[PDB]
């Protein structure tokens, strides 16, 4: 199956609450992308993340 | 052609003057009596209450159906004339409802009378009835015959 | 025939009173896709639909349901509702034609879908 | 106690709204006493809309059972009656004054010697107390134009059925797990030919149960 | 009202001692444990006493208790307009054991007393008319019994054979489905 | 007297009489079904839907919040973790002769997945049209989304 | 009081009234049967249209309320308090949320506590609307509903803008209620208070000294002191007879202590007399809810849940904190648990007193649930009531005790 929806970031942790406003979403949750696969999916609505590695700054 | 033109004024006449039996259960009973308060005037449409099954076309089952009172409702509705429909109104009528697993309870009008048309909800609006009264009438209009 | 129709039947678009009525007072407001008229007197205390065939309440879309029923106070013409790219068509009542829903393992699906729970052992 | 209020009302309330148009039966209910026909300590319950406990397994039956049960088997005057399982004669004596005579075949000697006492008691002379199994019934006076049973049963021994006369009536209450069905049974060319009358509950007769073994 | 209430558990506790087992206030409510021979002369001295006059039968229900010796509470609620107080009088009763009934005081105890016999066997001895009046008739059994099934055990369905409507084993499509949520943690009582 | 005065030359009636003109002449607040319909608000409590994420993914997660709450028991939710290990329902049905359509299932989703909608008028000729099963859920989601969607942002602020 | 073997003033003994009375004009007064309500089969015996004796078989409607809700939490039974006096449902749940908030030791906010007054006399208005006015249908006069159920369809709007449901609308909820009411409903509310006496002159037109109406009701159904206490009698059915009792005065709940109304009363306590005094009752519930809708206005803004461990969190919250998500599972799931303890909570609903008697047990569900409907005992009454009677008197008399079946079966 392939993902509803891709964003690529340039952090290591995300924050996905299905992008609805206020309160129209699902619970905000973080999500840690792997170093080694360079993505994760939300539990909730499928999104997936996918980091920028040359980009990727670390906090 | 002569038979189906036929058929056709029968269902013109049996859809413009459908009398139903002033027959109300529960909660139910009390959306079904705005359908005929002016807002809606159900009996506009020509579809006007009667009190007698010998003068009705129409059972609305409008409630809960329990045991106690299976028998009475099959009576009334045996003692209606022909053709006759009944429309099962509400949830507790359409399948038991709140009261599905009760000792109590009938689980459904059609377990004791044939059933035309199932308004959904609890209660239906008055005017999901009158919507589901407009149903039982395309369904004689699509199969109504002298029989019924 | 076609007046006859008009004169006779009430499931057909409008009765004649219906239409006297909006032509005395209606205020066209917008059609829909299927042809549907809405008209409105007092702008907006009243808003009706004359139907474009058989009457039946079940053809107003979403797109003019809120409106017509007072939820919002502006017509789609006005404030078109937003739609998402994986949203359906509209469909209307289907109970008495062959497009009706039924459950899959109803005796209507002419291919009842069987069900188990267990895997059986098959003999070599 | 004010009896006769009670059983104006038991009739009132639990007989007739009850498909008991038989008038004979409502005169007959109306005055025979059901306190007098119970166990001395279930006196001031003799007209509750119940089963009175008689005996262990047996009991007088509910006014609403007994009333639909007369009103079906549609006494004649010049009837002759097999009621099985008497209890203490309360429904004999009902059925006494409808029929021309009335057999009433019970099994425990306490019960047969009390309805003998309180069936004398009340002046009833048309009514003989048999002591006996009750599957076996009274067939010395055979054949009967009807039969009551006053206990729920599985099965109708064909022994029993044998002392019905032919175009006799049969009624009794048959037990299906937790659902009781009134049957009343008519007998044509031989065979007892039941139907279905109405749906009450009562315990199971002594000798009246099914064979049920072990089944796969 | 929670010293008015003590001090009238006291009055009927003292006027009364034979009939009343013990008295309590709780959540605002007097409720007074009584025995069973005594119930009718006790509730007859809150109904015409000048302090405590309950001359409103506000109900009779009974609970069931399956874990206790004597399984059945027979519950009395009366209120006092006069007064501007209620009552609540409890009754311990033992399975086929019999209750006295109230309908020589209250006439309107005739139909609650009915509504106990019929949903939980409960026999009343003084009653005129005893009989069901809220199940089906010649229904099996006593619903509001614990022990009793929520669906109970037969159903009515019209027969086409009968021409009428029988009973029938009951049999579901989809059986009662019971959810126990309850957690593990009782949580404290801070002081 | 006045009172017998007045009953005998029939005031009341004349009253009566009056008064009913007064409403003989007066407005009709009658709706003309089917063209003009009763106001709905953005609360009321309509047929189900399953709803999708503005992605096109389902909501539902299969946290089975709704099966427990309702009062009716009408609800009945089978789950398995997805081909790609999703957390998704395999059978969502609704009994629409069990449901009281008191709402507490979009009171308890979590992520807004089953709501009642605003449409009432889907009366059936046979009974098992009224069993949805999830199919029949998401495509109510697809066709009433719009006003969906925008009746839960009128209501947004009080909930 | 037993008039079947007729008395007359000659003193004159027929000779069938010698003879004991097997052959009786016995008819079934229902429950299919217009005056009947649909599910109420009482019985008349009948002596030329004397009633002699009425018996009341009812169960027609039980549906075994009380033990489906010894399974269900205390959230799953609230809409089961809908559907008991289903006229007025809102004043129904009322009982119940009293109940479980006396038993926990909770209170409720201001806000919800001004919205349960506000819809509780909505909830009386619809009742003694449909009442009056059916009642009134009951003595032959075919207009009145038509009228009254106008103005009932009205307020049935005002229903639905609150909670999405014309009926049932599962609103009030142990801590408060569940949602805030939109300001546009306020201004609509106040504008139909301000018609509706219009209404109520008009069926006072129709209806109040109409010659026909008069002689249906004045004299019919008289009930002293002494028959109000035989018979559990409350609300109306005391108040028509001249005693000055209302729950909400006498034993005061939520915050009628400031708000300004009356209580009507009767002097000769018959049908006449209820009938005025149920008119009366609405006006002052009209001007009641405009009080309310004032001090709403006035009021600061606050919650309308009490929340804390009792009511889930609100939907924004319990998207982004961790407490309010795990409240809002467990409260949707297994509820608050309800300590143990045994309390009745009684309410002047529109048919009169309804109480819950709630046996908790310290879990999330009830032990017992027993549900005290006005209703019942008024109907219990009926033979008493209607001896002597004819059987024309008969339909007035159950309107005028205000049976719904729902609460008196459950
Ligand atoms: C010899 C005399 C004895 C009586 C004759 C025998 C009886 C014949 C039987 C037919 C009875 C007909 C009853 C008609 C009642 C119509 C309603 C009525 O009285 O007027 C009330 C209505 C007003 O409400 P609306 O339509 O909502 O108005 C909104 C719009 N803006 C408007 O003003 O409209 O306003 C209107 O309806 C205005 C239109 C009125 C229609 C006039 C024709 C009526 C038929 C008269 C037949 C004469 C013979
Ligand atoms: C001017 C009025 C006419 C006066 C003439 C005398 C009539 C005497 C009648 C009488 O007293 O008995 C009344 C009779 C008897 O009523 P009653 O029960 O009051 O008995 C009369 C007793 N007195 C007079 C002492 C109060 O009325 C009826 O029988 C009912 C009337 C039927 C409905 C009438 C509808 C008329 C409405 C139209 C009026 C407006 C049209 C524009
Ligand atoms: C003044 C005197 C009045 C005399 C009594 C009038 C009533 C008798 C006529 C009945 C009314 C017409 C009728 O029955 O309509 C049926 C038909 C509708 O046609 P349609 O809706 O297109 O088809 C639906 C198919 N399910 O009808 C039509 O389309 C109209 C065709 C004309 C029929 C005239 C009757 C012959
Ligand atoms: C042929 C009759 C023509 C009547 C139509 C006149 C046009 C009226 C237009 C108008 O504004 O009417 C208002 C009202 C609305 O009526 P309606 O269409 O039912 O309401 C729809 C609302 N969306 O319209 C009405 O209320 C119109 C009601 C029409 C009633 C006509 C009655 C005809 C004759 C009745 C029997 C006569 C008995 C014989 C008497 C002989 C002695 C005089
Ligand atoms: C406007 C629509 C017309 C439709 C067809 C009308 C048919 C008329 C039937 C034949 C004429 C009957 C006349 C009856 C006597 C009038 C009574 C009256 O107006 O009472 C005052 C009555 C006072 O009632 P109150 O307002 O309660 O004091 O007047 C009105 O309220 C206005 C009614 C005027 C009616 C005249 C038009 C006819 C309809
Ligand atoms: S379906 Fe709902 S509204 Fe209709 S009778 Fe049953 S409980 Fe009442
Ligand atoms: S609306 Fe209520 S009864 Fe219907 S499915 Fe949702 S929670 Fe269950
Ligand atoms: S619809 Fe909502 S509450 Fe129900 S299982 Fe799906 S996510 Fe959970
Ligand atoms: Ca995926
Ligand atoms: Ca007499
Ligand atoms: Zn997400």
């Amino acid at each position: 199956i392939p993902a509803p929806e891709i964003q690529t970031v340039t952090s290591w942790k995300v924050a996905c609450d299905g992008d609805e406003a206020r309160g129209l979403g699902h619970p905000r949750v973080w999500l840690a992308i792997p170093r080694d696969t360079g993505w994760v999916e939300c539990g909730y609505c499928d999104k997936r993340f996918v980091i920028d590695r040359e980009h990727a700054h670390d906090d | 052609f002569l038979l189906t033109t036929t058929e056709d004024i029968i269902n013109w006449a049996r859809n413009g003057s459908l009398h139903w039996m002033t027959f109300g259960l529960a909660c139910c009973a009390v959306e079904m009596m705005q359908t005929s308060m002016p807002r809606y005037d159900l009996e506009r449409f020509g579809t006007a209450p009667r009190a007698s099954p010998r003068q009705s076309d129409l059972m609305i089952v409008a409630g809960t159906l329990t045991n106690k009172m299976a028998p009475a409702l099959r009576k009334v509705y045996d003692q209606m004339p022909e053709p006759r429909y009944v429309i099962s109104m509400g949830s507790c009528a359409n399948g038991g409802g709140y009261y599905h697993y009760s000792y109590s309870v009938v689980r459904g009008c059609d377990r004791i009378v044939p059933v035309d048309i199932y308004v959904p909800g609890c209660p239906p609006t008055a005017e999901a009835l009158l919507y589901g009264i407009l149903q039982l009438q395309r369904r004689i209009r699509r199969t109504g015959t002298l029989v019924r | 025939m076609s007046f006859l129709l008009r004169f006779l039947t009430w499931w057909n678009s409008q009765t004649l009173n219906t239409q006297v009525w909006t032509k005395l007072y209606g205020e066209k407001v917008g059609e829909d896709d299927q042809g549907n008229v809405y008209y409105q007197s007092g702008g907006g205390k009243r808003r009706w639909v004359i139907y474009n065939g058989e009457s039946e309440a079940s053809r107003i879309s979403p797109e003019w349901h809120g409106w017509l029923h007072h939820t919002y106070k502006e017509p789609p013409t006005a404030a078109p509702l937003a739609h998402k790219p994986w949203e359906k068509p509209h469909e209307p009542n289907l109970t008495g034609s062959s497009g009706a829903y039924h459950p899959a393992g109803s005796l209507y699906r002419a291919q009842p879908v069987e069900r188990r729970d267990y895997d059986a052992w098959q003999p070599e | 106690t004010d009896f006769a209020q009670r059983r104006t009302m038991m009739v009132d309330t639990q007989v007739r709204p009850n498909e008991v148009t038989s008038y004979p039966v409502i005169e007959a209910m109306l005055n025979v006493p059901r306190e007098q026909f119970v166990p001395e300590s279930r006196r001031d319950v003799a007209y509750v809309g119940n089963n009175i406990d008689l005996a262990p397994g047996r009991v007088l039956l509910e006014p609403r059972t007994l009333g639909k049960m007369m009103d079906i088997l549609n006494l004649q005057n010049g009837d002759l009656v097999l009621d099985v399982g008497c209890g203490y004669g309360y429904s004999a004596a009902v059925m006494a004054r409808i029929a021309e005579a009335v057999v009433a075949v019970e099994e425990d000697a306490a019960m047969a010697a009390e309805a003998e006492g309180r069936l004398a008691a009340q002046d009833v002379f048309n009514v003989a107390v048999v002591q006996g199994a009750l599957a076996e019934g009274c067939p010395g006076q055979a054949p009967y134009d009807a039969i009551l049973i006053e206990g729920a049963v599985e099965q109708v021994p064909e022994a029993l059925t044998e002392q019905l006369r032919e175009g006799g009536r049969i009624v009794a209450l048959f037990r299906e797990g937790n659902l009781g069905i009134v049957r009343l049974g008519h007998k044509l060319d031989g065979r007892v030919n039941w139907r279905f009358a109405f749906n009450a509950v009562a315990p199971l007769l002594p000798g009246f149960a099914r064979p049920r073994g072990f089944v796969l | 009202s929670d010293e008015a209430l003590l001090e009238l558990a006291e009055h009927i506790a003292l006027r009364r001692e034979n009939d009343v087992i013990s008295t309590q206030v709780a959540f605002g409510e007097l409720t007074v444990n009584a025995t069973l021979s005594g119930v009718i002369g006790l509730i007859e001295f809150l109904r015409n006493d000048p302090n405590c006059r309950f001359s409103t039968l506000i109900d009779i229900t009974a609970v069931d208790n399956p874990a206790r010796p004597a399984r059945f509470d027979v519950v009395y609620h009366l209120l006092s307009m006069y007064q501007n107080q209620r009552i609540r009088v409890k009754v311990q009763v033992r399975e086929d054991e019999l209750v006295p009934s109230l309908i020589g005081v209250f006439p309107g105890a005739n139909w609650y007393e009915r509504e106990v016999f019929d949903l939980f066997g409960i026999l009343f001895s003084g009653h005129s008319d005893l009989r069901r009046i809220l199940t089906d008739y010649g229904f099996r059994g006593h619903p509001l019994r614990k022990d009793f099934p929520t669906t109970g055990y037969v159903e009515v369905r019209w027969s086409d054979i009968e021409k009428r409507v029988v009973y029938e084993p009951v049999n579901l499509v989809q059986e009662y489905r019971q959810f126990d949520f309850l957690s593990p943690w009782e949580g404290a009582k801070y002081v | 007297f006045a009172r017998a005065t007045k009953y005998f030359l029939m005031w009341d009636f004349i009253k009566g009489f009056g008064l009913g003109m007064r409403y003989f002449v007066s407005p009709k607040p009658t709706l003309n079904y089917p063209h003009e319909k009763g106001p709905l608000s953005p609360r009321f409590r309509g047929e189900h839907a399953l709803r999708r994420y503005p992605n096109g993914e389902e909501r539902c997660i299969a946290c089975k919040l709704c099966e427990a709450v309702c009062p009716a028991q009408a609800i009945t939710i089978d789950a398995e973790p997805r081909e790609d290990g999703s957390r998704r329902t395999t059978r969502y049905d609704i009994d629409m002769t069990k449901c009281i359509y008191c709402g507490f299932c979009q009171e308890a989703c979590p992520v807004d997945a089953i709501v009642e909608g605003p449409n009432f008028e889907y009366a059936t000729e046979t009974r098992e049209e009224l069993f949805y099963d999830k199919q029949k859920l998401l495509a109510n989601g697809e066709r009433w989304e719009a006003e969906i969607a925008r009746n839960l942002q009128l209501d947004a602020p009080y909930r | 009081g037993d008039i079947r073997k007729n008395s007359y003033d000659d003193g004159s003994m027929d000779a069938l009234t010698g003879e004991q009375s097997i052959r009786n004009f016995n008819i079934n007064f229902g429950p299919q049967h217009p005056a009947a309500h649909g599910v109420l089969r009482m019985v008349l015996e009948l002596d030329g249209e004397i009633v002699e004796r009425a018996d009341p078989h009812i169960g027609l409607l039980h549906r075994g309320t009380e033990k489906l809700m010894e399974s269900r939490t205390y959230l799953q039974n609230l809409p089961y308090l809908d559907r008991l006096d289903y006229v007025a449902p809102m004043n129904q749940e009322h009982a119940w949320c009293l109940a479980i908030e006396r038993l926990t030791g909770t209170v409720i906010p201001r806000r919800a506590s001004l919205i349960r007054v506000l819809y509780s006399e909505i909830g009386r208005i619809l009742n003694h609307l449909m009442g009056v006015t059916t009642g009134a249908m009951d003595v032959g006069a075919l207009t009145p509903p038509l009228w009254g159920f106008e103005a009932r369809e009205e307020l049935m709007i005002f229903y639905e803008r609150a909670c999405g449901a014309r009926l049932h609308a599962a609103y009030f909820r142990p801590g408060g209620v569940h949602q805030d009411l939109p300001p546009d409903l306020l201004d609509d509310i106040e504008e139909w208070c301000e018609r509706f006496p219009k209404l109520v002159d008009d069926l006072d037109t129709l209806l109040t000294e109409n010659r026909i109406f008069k002689q249906r009701l004045v004299d019919i159904g008289i009930v002293t002191e002494a028959d109000a206490l035989d018979w559990g009698y409350t609300g109306v059915m005391v108040r028509g007879s001249g005693l000055a009792w209302d729950l909400r005065r006498s034993q005061p709940y939520e915050c009628y202590d400031e708000f300004d109304f009356q209580i009507p009363v009767g002097r000769n306590g018959d049908c006449y007399d209820r009938y005025l005094c149920r008119m009366a009752e609405m006006r002052e519930s009209c001007k009641i809810m405009q009080q309310a809708v004032q001090k709403l206005r006035a009021e600061p803004a606050g919650d309308v849940l009490a929340r804390g461990k009792l009511t889930p969190p609100r939907r924004a919250e319990m998207k982004r904190d961790m407490e309010s998500l795990i409240h809002h599972f467990k409260l949707y799931t297994e509820g608050f648990k309800v300590p143990a303890g045994e309390v009745y909570a009684a309410v002047e609903a529109p048919k009169g007193e309804f109480g819950v008697y709630l046996v908790a047990d310290g879990t999330n569900k009830p032990w017992r649930a027993k549900l005290r409907a006005p209703g019942f005992a008024h109907l219990q009454s009926i033979d008493w009531m209607s001896r002597g009677h004819m059987l024309a008197d008969v339909p007035a008399i159950i309107a005028t005790l205000d049976i719904v079946f729902g609460e008196v079966d459950r």
